[PDB]
């Protein structure tokens, strides 16, 4: 019951921290994705002014 | 105007470029997110002795 | 120990479906926003073109 026990833990354990340090991933992409569109946003506002 | 165009065509290729880094990221994010998605299955497996 | 036991793969049942779901609803949000990604490209390229 212990070998089943200690195994689930690890691979529940250690499972955890990918999906942790996955997520991490993704809320970092749209921290750099987010930045993006700032400038993407931005580059319309100069655009749009070059077009009056 | 001729000298407005050329700005906003630069400004169209720097949007333009701007455009595929934020394809790069939203696949690497879609990508990202579908691996959460096996990892949550591997949970199961490892309790799938339990109920 | 058995109440322990089942208390603790009910929380990494029930939790480990949260990510699945939470996973799914940011994998559908890029999808989602690929579609504006390609809509947008697309004004760029016919926008390209009107300045010519």
């Amino acid at each position: 019951m212990q070998g089943e026990l200690m195994r689930t833990v690890g691979d529940v354990r250690n499972g955890a921290n990918a999906i942790y340090s996955g997520a991490s991933e993704i809320a970092t992409g749209n921290n750099d994705l987010s930045s993006r569109t700032e400038q993407q946003a931005a580059s319309l506002e100069e655009t749009a002014a070059s077009m009056e | 105007q001729s000298r407005g165009i050329d700005q906003v065509g630069l400004a169209v290729a720097e949007m333009d470029r701007v455009t595929q880094q934020n394809a790069a990221l939203v696949e690497e994010s879609a990508a990202a997110a579908a691996a959460l998605e096996e990892q949550a299955s591997r949970l199961t497996e490892a309790v799938a002795v339990f109920r």
